């Protein structure tokens, strides 16, 4: 004790003995929770009044803890903050508040009889706090309180800085915790009823801002004026505020660059690359400049005064851009703690999925021809939105018609029913070949879904229904036929990399450019009934040229036709699409049905239906790019120039760019916005010179301005949180790799990653049986740390609680996470990790590097060191990896690395489409497992997409104590593998031994280090910073080869890099070796490309040859952002004795053994070029084997 | 056939379709009776589905395929000798009428075979099928039309009692003409219903009634007017909108006819508001009913309450169309209204003038337009120039919720103590979707009207009526699912109560 | 005298096809 | 040195 007095928190580094007192400590954190009340609420702290320091740009700042009487001293709970209606039938059409109100936590109490209106609402709200509040990630809420203390102890070496102070303020209640949650019960269970109702909520909050100070955002006395304006914002309702707040908070920016005048920033070509700097001026146009007087005394009006003092001050006080890119950090991380907001979803329903009518109303189009029930055949615009949206969409009807043709839609709907055989036909024919299929489907209630999300309401989104997506399933097919036709939308897959924002990296860095992006997300509720019928008129007149024979209940006939002029029916030929896709529109029943607890069965009005599904996404997007791109059609019509060069039609936005004189550019923008008008929806775009704003990314003149508050590291929407720690932990490694190039200082994200590691997901349970109970916990304890519980004579078996190995997070198959310097016997470190570091089979390196290399290079020996490993705790950590004994990972659970996309609308429209290759290949998997030859489901292609909708539809509880039973078999294991074990080299591990030696010369820079060095690229780089210097050594990124894996990602719809470990392959190789003729039947089964049939044939010949000897790594995309991707691009900064190129002919090994450790060492590397040292038995290892063995995925 | 006619037959009595007595078309008729007898016994033998479809539908269609373990083949083969014995030269046409009804009712092992045939789509015109049809002409008999001027005895005309069929359409009653003509032989196609041709402003226009002939009191030269209520619910109009059918159309002639058939559209939407009137778990239960303006709708929903109300035995209430516009034009000034279900349904007696009426005439007065032969002058163009003017007043009153805004005013009578739990309201456009509510079932309501023949004679609104139903027309398309008078009546019949 | 044309269903479908400029 | 000062002079070196 304690952990600022540490020699870790000293030195930063891994001795003998300050890794087990670091060990130790973090032991004892994770386990008593004695220790971990004492730990946070210990007395020796010392509150702050009032503080004093640098703000984010280094000016000095002065703040004061304000903790107001509110919170503290809480309202006795007031029953008319949520109020009902006279007939009680739903809450109150105008309330307040959505989300909790602050309130005694005991004060919430029902004495109403059961079964009563008042009972059962009462019932819900005590729901409300002690439920929809338990959200974490990892561990109890208080286990990732302390992580996040814990490694600021750590980091500042003092127990002293203002977090600390709230934590002690707020939390501190007698000698016990105010409140606890139990997993059993599924709550939060109060134990001192005076304390706030919403404290729950700030222990999230506080790790929120405390990942802030670590990520380097915020300094210690930004986290006052950020947690003085939370506890703000909360009275009476905490959530409320901030949503109220929110936009208002967030846009000064505009007003704050326009103040710094000229700046320079980078220039980007088309093709992802840097080609210059430039220095323009950031001063906004007149029509932008006016908008910031009504801002002005926005702000003052709603804001905190303190914290409105604080955007006044970051508007003076900036200087260059990269000044106004740091207070912009700061102030999006004082409006957002991170966390997903939930309610009541009766509670949210009324400001969500209620409809609202908005600017002008639409009107009909007159109907030219039309059914004998008067349900519009075939109909045009008069004028207005209609008539400019048709004048575009309506030149794609004859192109759509020769497409929808040529498809079989009978075929096309099996394919949906079987991915989501002959028994199917059955089915079909009984249930949609009858009329009376039509009328199920009008009768059927709509379900609402929603899905929660960070710093945004609660949103409700469609699922896929079988009965109602029948009746849109036509117009759905003849509207997506346009994805193909344009380049107005992005549907296509996403590489994760610079590669998906590079083009609009490439507009902002134009000149003469005016950019706009509107915010589409609340748009499905202003669509009305009368905005539907824009779509219906293109739909309806590409199936009057469409002619399909069937499409079932539906048949080709001659039917009775009323035209206009005509005074009698007539009779035309109306094929089965036209009389499908005339039916759908004719009855729209919209609105969807929630059954609530409380009232029952609630219903929403007809307006509005939302955005989820694939099937009106493209409603949406045919929607909009009608509009916009028609009005420009409709400008030169008018002898009015044209200035918009490209529109993309993202998940929740529209981004136009217009580039053109001054006048040309704005006059043309804002009929853009009344067209938007005229049509009814109120949207308002962020008109602006040198910035475009979407969801989750800034780009502001070339750069990259990442949002951090976005990525949540302590809360979860799911609550899916079971004892599972490989996958635990390998979803840490995703989200700590998606905030490398959105936060500030990476190098405090590994150290807020390895305390979460070490306290939140330290401890594991399993459950003994009686018989065996002693003899477990004596075999193990040799290695592993373990606790014992007593034994319960009413069950057959005993639960013991077993604690890792700390080291067991930085193990290769295990947990594997950057590592922090060891000792070796030498006195020497190992080199400090980075971010950038490969995770995979490149991480056993670190059992040989701790050895060490060096030595075993000169003694000629290939023995690892087992005496060292023992006393840091590897080989208790690998033994527990041999056993097997944690939690497997499905590969479809890898199949989500868990990036966040850019844009929404591709999620969307994989959901229904590319039936025909999810049948395809799921008729392979079948035919293939009777021939003898089964597949694991998880493997085959479309397997991913049919869990993901099934799943989620069970209501059944996934909330079960994760206990793992040692039986007789796993027992008998144990005392096997516990009794001689030494760590198990394998041959191939040979290729883990080399050396780089510094030599004295300095390498030439690539000539993007003076392009970028002005204006930063993204948080993590600026100018000397370890992701700048990375990024002028190896140059990012490479176009042709991210053009490559996304054509290989358009068939199994994710790009995996190939390895002999890879399930897909063990199970190729299986049929390769017995049975060959079934390798065609397996290609389709998976899907694989004519590419990946290639590499895959190759390997299975290297891989019967020479076994399993590639040198394996992996570098996720999101890890390596501008970063390159391509190993070659090392090979000017390592020099190789040319003594290597006689004995061994591989070259571009060696270059990725240089591109490894030029990653690995970045945070050490001053600039000096390596040499490569290798050791005798690698070279003797290497050329015995090919090296098209070696790399099998690469073109030598 | 799909359906077979021999057991079934009572099925195409309904069209005018009876069969012939039992001949090389005969025999035919009982050789697929024998083909649907040994599928629904092979059908119901398997889960009740035909185990290799494409055989049977090849083997009995086109009678090309012969066959010859105990499940898989011995159905086939069993089949195979019974088509081989029919010595056929051809197959058998699987035969489809378009009738909407009559597709519903095809067993679910020929559902099985149409993916694999060509089926023969049989038009009905007035829902009767085509007697001119040549699988409707050999296998059924031929009816012959006996009129004024045509009625004499079975031997004049060549006619047997085996070949056709009498159709009565003499107006004298059936037992007349069989007994005193000596049809007593033939047998007479039944038909319950009505089919009216009434003059009109341009040109002639049918009508379907579902009231037999003697039920509906009307002859040649009776009135529109009388027996109009009678029409309004059980009518329908053939002829394309505008119908020219106004109050001084008189009747050209009757002909008893098919009885129409309720789309299970509309039956379909509305048992979806029948459910939630049972229902225990909805609270409040609300059918909301557009219609143009002028078609009459408040005369017929009234009365639409009163037979829900007797069947159900809760009590029914009805928000006119007019309701808000009424109720605003007293209460616009009062800043604390009252909302009172009894109250507003004071207000909305057809002597009240609507708000949108007063501000609508100043509207037409600023364009100098006094009288209804004005209206008729102005161009398009410039009538939806003036109608692009109410858009402007209409949405002042949706476009938010304030104590006398729209959203508020359905809010708060729906919402009251003392208003019905069930409602039915009636919206003017499909803008009030977002505003009356809140529903999952809306329908749009067509009459037997001309809305803008009746606007243009009632002599008390004027021009202001005409005005505002082009106005709410140019905002409301069918977009929700149409449902006539009678279909709303026969959804209660059909829907069983406790 | 009137015609089936002066219906505002009508001449709204026509001064959809001969838009009248 | 501090590997921040290395990296700028390294930096300005180059590109004087
Ligand atoms: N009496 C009392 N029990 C508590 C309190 N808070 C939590 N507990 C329960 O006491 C149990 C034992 O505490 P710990 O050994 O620290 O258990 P834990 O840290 O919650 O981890 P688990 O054993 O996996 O639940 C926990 O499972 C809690 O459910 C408290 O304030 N008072
Ligand atoms: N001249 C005149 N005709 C009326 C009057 N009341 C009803 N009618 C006629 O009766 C028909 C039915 O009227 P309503 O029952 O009120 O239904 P409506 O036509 O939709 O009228 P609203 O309910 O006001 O929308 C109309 O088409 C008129 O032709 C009236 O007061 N004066």
């Amino acid at each position: 004790t304690k952990l600022h007095n540490t020699i870790f928190s000293e030195t930063r580094k891994f001795t003998r003995e300050s890794f087990k007192e670091i060990e130790h400590l973090t032991a004892r954190l994770a386990n008593d929770r004695v220790a971990r009340h004492d730990f946070l609420f210990n007395t020796s702290i010392v509150l702050i009044s009032d503080y004093s320091g640098e703000d984010s740009n280094g000016n000095q700042l002065q703040a004061t803890i304000t903790i107001p009487n509110e919170i503290i001293n809480p309202k006795e709970y007031d029953p008319s903050d949520y109020p009902l209606a006279e007939d009680e039938s739903f809450f109150k059409q105008g309330h307040k508040y959505d989300y909790l109100v602050t309130f005694r936590a005991g004060s919430l109490t029902n004495t109403y009889e059961p079964k009563t209106k008042m009972y059962k609402l009462h019932a819900a709200l005590d729901k409300l706090m002690h439920v929809k509040q338990r959200k974490s990630r990892f561990a109890d809420l208080w286990r990732e309180l302390c992580a996040v203390i814990a490694s600021l102890d750590v980091w500042y070496q003092t127990t002293n800085y203002p977090l600390r102070t709230y934590v002690k303020l707020l939390f501190h209640k007698g000698d016990e915790f105010p409140f606890y949650e139990s997993p059993s019960q599924d709550r939060i269970i109060f134990n001192d009823k005076s304390v706030a109702s919403i404290l729950p909520t700030f222990v999230y909050t506080c790790c929120q801002v405390g990942t802030a100070i670590m990520s380097g955002i915020l300094t210690h006395v930004e986290s006052i004026v950020a947690m003085n304006h939370f506890l703000h914002c909360a009275k009476d309702s905490y959530i409320d505020e901030k949503l109220k707040i929110k936009g208002i908070g967030r846009s000064w920016y505009q007003e704050a660059l326009h103040n710094v005048c000229q700046a320079t920033v980078p220039v980007w070509s088309q093709f992802n690359e840097v080609i210059g700097h430039r220095t323009k001026s950031t001063s906004e146009p007149h029509f932008v400049s006016s908008t910031f007087i009504s801002l002005r005394a926005k702000r003052a009006e709603l804001l905190y005064p303190e914290f409105n003092a604080y955007i006044n001050r970051a508007i003076q006080l900036s200087k260059t851009q990269n000044d106004v890119a740091n207070y912009y950090a700061a102030c999006r991380a004082m409006t957002n703690d991170g966390t997903f907001l939930a309610t009541l979803t009766e509670l949210s329903l009324d400001a969500a999925v209620f409809p609202r009518i908005e600017q002008h109303l639409v009107t009909r189009p007159a109907v030219l021809m039309s059914n004998t029930r008067h349900e519009s055949l075939k109909q045009k615009y008069t004028n207005g939105v209609g008539s400019i949206a048709q004048s575009y969409l309506s030149s794609f009807t004859d192109e759509i018609a020769k497409r929808v043709n040529g498809r079989h839609h009978d075929e096309a709907w099996l394919n949906f029913l079987t991915t989501s055989r002959i028994v199917m036909q059955a089915v079909f024919a009984r249930e949609y070949r009858t009329p009376e299929r039509i009328f199920k489907s009008l009768k059927a209630p709509i379900k609402l879904v929603e899905r929660q999300q960070s710093d945004r309401r609660q949103r409700a989104i469609s699922g896929l229904d079988n009965d109602r997506l029948f009746l849109s399933f036509m117009p759905y097919t003849i509207g997506k036929q346009i994805y193909e036709l344009n380049d107005n939308a992005a549907q296509g897959k996403q590489a994760g990399n610079a590669f998906d924002i590079g083009e609009m990296l490439y507009w902002t860095s134009q000149r003469n450019v005016l950019l706009s992006s509107i915010d589409v997300a609340g748009m499905d509720a202003s669509v009305t009934t009368n905005t539907k019928d824009i779509y219906n008129t293109f739909v309806l007149d590409v199936a009057s040229k469409c002619t399909v024979p069937r499409f079932g209940p539906y048949y080709a006939k001659n039917m009775e036709v009323f035209e206009a002029g005509n005074r009698q029916s007539q009779v035309r030929y109306v094929n089965a699409a036209w009389q499908a896709c005339a039916l759908e529109a004719a009855n729209s029943q919209t609105s969807t049905s929630y059954e609530s607890e409380i009232f029952g069965q609630v219903k929403n009005a007809e307006g509005t239906y939302p955005s989820g599904r694939a099937d009106t996404s493209t409603h949406h997007t045919v929607l909009l790019q009608g509009l916009v791109r028609g009005n420009e059609l409709k400008r030169a019509s008018d002898g009015k120039n044209s200035c918009l060069a490209t529109i993309k039609i993202l998940g929740d936005d529209i981004m136009e760019i217009f580039q053109g004189s001054e006048s040309d550019t704005y006059d043309h923008a804002v009929s853009n916005a009344s067209i938007l008008n005229e049509s009814g929806f109120a949207t308002t775009a962020e008109l602006s010179q040198n910035s475009i704003v979407l969801l989750q990314q800034l780009v502001v003149n070339g750069t990259f301005w990442g949002f951090a508050d976005r990525i949540s590291l302590w809360t979860r929407e799911d609550t899916k949180d079971i004892g599972r720690l490989n996958l635990a932990m390998m979803e840490l490694n995703a989200l700590i790799d998606d905030l490398v190039f959105r936060v500030r200082r990476p190098e405090g994200l590994k150290m807020l990653g390895f305390f979460c590691g070490a306290i939140c997901l330290r401890r594991f349970t399993l459950s003994v049986d009686n018989k065996l109970y002693d003899s477990t916990y004596n075999n193990l304890s040799k290695y592993m740390t373990l606790t014992k519980y007593d034994k319960n004579p009413d069950s057959d078996s005993t639960l013991m609680s077993l604690i890792l190995p700390l080291a067991w997070l930085f193990m290769p198959r295990g947990g594997e996470y950057p590592a922090y310097p060891f000792e070796r016997r030498d006195g020497t470190f190992t080199e400090d990790e980075s971010m950038f570091t490969a995770r995979g089979a490149y991480k056993r390196r670190l059992l040989y590097d701790v050895s060490n290399i060096g030595e075993m290079i000169q003694q000629n020996s290939m023995a690892l060191d087992d005496d060292l490993l023992h006393e840091y705790g590897f080989t208790g950590a690998l033994l527990l990896i041999d056993l097997n004994i944690l939690d497997l990972i499905d590969e479809v659970k890898k199949e989500d690395i868990s990036p966040v996309k850019v844009s929404e609308l591709a999620t969307s429209l994989e959901q229904l489409g590319k039936l025909g290759e999810r049948e395809k290949s799921r008729r392979a998997a079948s035919d293939l497992k009777i021939r003898g030859h089964a597949l694991s489901n998880d493997i085959v292609y479309g397997y991913g997409l049919q869990e993901k909708i099934q799943k989620s539809a069970m209501a059944t509880k996934e909330t079960t104590v994760q206990s793992k039973r040692v039986s007789s078999r796993l027992h008998d294991v144990i005392v096997a593998k516990t009794r001689d074990y030494k760590i198990s080299t394998i041959p191939a591990d040979a290729l883990h031994l080399h050396e780089f030696e510094v030599e004295d010369v300095t390498v030439d820079l690539l000539p993007h280090a003076k392009h970028t060095s002005y204006s930063s690229l993204a948080y993590n780089m600026s100018f000397g910073s370890d992701g700048w210097f990375a990024f002028a050594l190896l140059g990012g990124l490479d176009r042709s080869a991210n053009l490559l894996r996304l054509d290989v990602a358009s068939i199994r719809g994710n790009y995996h890099k190939f390895s002999y470990d890879d399930p897909v392959f063990k199970q190729g190789y299986k049929i390769y070796k017995s049975d060959a003729t079934l390798l065609n039947d397996f290609f389709t089964a998976i899907s694989a490309g004519p590419k990946e049939q290639g590499i895959l044939l190759r390997a299975f010949a290297y891989y019967s040859l020479y076994g399993n000897v590639e040198y394996h790594y992996v570098l996720s995309p999101r890890q390596l952002f501008f970063l390159s991707d391509n190993p070659v691009s090392a090979e000017r900064l390592v020099r190789i004795p040319p003594k290597y190129y006689v004995s061994t002919q591989c070259r571009a090994l060696y270059n990725i053994f240089s591109y490894l450790h030029i990653l690995r060492s970045i945070a050490n590397n001053r600039g000096k070029r390596l040499k490569m040292v290798l050791h005798p038995g690698l070279i003797a290892y290497v050329r015995g084997t090919s090296q098209g063995a070696i790399l099998p995925e690469a073109d030598n | 056939f799909a359906i077979d006619p021999l057991k079934h037959s009572k099925l195409y009595e309904e069209y005018g379709l009876y069969l012939r007595p039992h001949a090389p078309t005969i025999r035919s008729i009982k050789y697929a009776s024998l083909i649907h007898s040994m599928l629904a016994k092979h059908a119901a033998r398997h889960n009740g589905t035909l185990i290799n479809p494409r055989m049977y539908a090849d083997m009995i269609t086109l009678g090309n395929t012969k066959v010859t373990d105990i499940v898989t083949y011995k159905a086939l083969t069993e089949m195979s000798t019974l088509i081989e014995s029919f010595r056929l030269p051809s197959g058998l046409a699987l035969i489809i009428f378009d009738d909407e009804k009559y597709q519903s009712l095809i067993p679910n092992y020929i559902n099985q075979l149409i993916a694999y045939t060509q089926p023969h789509i049989i038009p009905t015109w007035q829902g009767i099928a085509d007697f001119s049809d040549t699988y409707l002409r050999s296998y059924f008999k031929r009816p012959f039309e006996l009129t004024a001027s045509n009625l004499a005895a079975p031997q004049k005309y060549n006619l047997s009692p085996m070949t056709r069929s009498i159709f009565n359409n003499t107006g004298r009653e059936d037992a007349v003409i069989r007994k005193l003509y000596g049809y007593g032989e033939y047998v007479f196609i039944r038909y319950e219903g009505c089919l009216i041709t009434w003059t009109g402003i341009y040109g002639e226009v049918t009508m379907m009634v579902n009231l037999s002939k003697r039920d509906l009191g009307l002859d040649v030269g009776d009135d529109y007017l009388k027996e109009y209520k009678k029409l309004l619910f059980y009518g329908v109009i053939t002829d394309a909108i505008p119908s020219g059918i106004s109050a001084r159309s008189t009747i050209m002639k009757i002909s008893p006819h098919k009885m129409m058939n309720p789309s299970g559209g509309a039956l379909a939407v509305l048992s979806k508001f029948l459910e939630a009137v049972v229902s225990t778990n909805v609270i409040n239960a609300t059918l909301v009913v557009y219609a143009e303006k002028g078609a009459g709708k408040t005369s017929f929903l009234s009365t639409y309450a009163e037979q829900l109300s007797l069947a159900s035995g809760q009590v029914v209430g009805h928000l006119s169309s007019d309701a808000y516009g009424r109720w605003l034009a007293k209460n616009k000034d009062v800043e604390e209204p009252s909302f009172a279900y009894d109250y507003v349904l004071s207000l909305d007696t057809d002597d009240n003038e609507s708000y949108y009426e007063q501000k609508a005439s100043e509207l037409l007065i600023s364009h100098g337009i006094s009288e209804v032969a004005q209206y008729e002058l102005l161009s398009v163009r410039k009538k939806i120039k003036m109608m692009d003017e109410m858009n402007e007043v209409l949405i002042a009153q949706l476009e938010n919720a304030d104590t006398h805004s729209e959203r508020n005013f359905y809010y708060m009578v729906s919402t009251g103590k003392t208003t019905p739990r069930t409602l039915i309201v009636e919206g003017h456009f499909n803008a009030q979707d977002a505003t009356i509510a809140r529903t999952d079932t809306t329908v749009l309501l067509r009459t037997i009207n001309d809305t803008t023949q009746a606007m243009r004679d009632r002599q008390r609104g004027g021009v202001v009526q005409l005005f505002l139903r082009d106005t709410y027309y140019r905002l409301l398309p069918a977009l929700h699912t149409t449902v006539y008078p009678f279909e709303m009546l026969e959804s209660i019949r059909r829907w069983k109560w406790v | 005298v009137q015609s089936r044309t002066d219906v505002f269903n009508e001449q709204f479908a026509n001064e959809a096809l001969h838009p009248m400029t």
